[PDB]
């Protein structure tokens, strides 16, 4: 029950996101390339 | 006991009164004061 702010790694606000394709149910070459960690990913599937 | 003193004439002066009503409204920023462009000194204010 506290209003805390503080300083860190975040994924920011309305921030645009790369879609990728995956679905041998493989029609239109669904792949995945090598990405980029940096310091921190955030994963939506 | 039996004297007075009552005037003949008279006069009409102009004063002048100078008096302050406000002064200057000031705003002050805990930030880019204190820390200034320092990130180091921004994460350890916050407690403040
Ligand atoms: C997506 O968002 C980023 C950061 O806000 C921006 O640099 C980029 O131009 C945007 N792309 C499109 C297609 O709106």
């Amino acid at each position: 029950d506290v209003l805390h702010l503080t300083q860190d790694y975040f994924l920011p606000f309305d921030s645009n996101l790369t879609q990728y394709f995956s679905l041998s149910d493989r029609y239109t070459y669904f792949d995945n390339p090598i990405l980029d960690f940096g310091d921190g990913v955030y994963f939506a599937a | 006991n039996n004297s007075i003193a009552i005037p003949t004439n008279f006069s009409i002066s102009v004063t002048t009164e100078v008096m302050p009503v406000s002064m200057a409204k000031t705003s002050v920023d805990c930030t880019m004061y204190i820390c200034g462009d320092s990130l180091e000194c921004s994460n350890l204010l916050l407690q403040y």
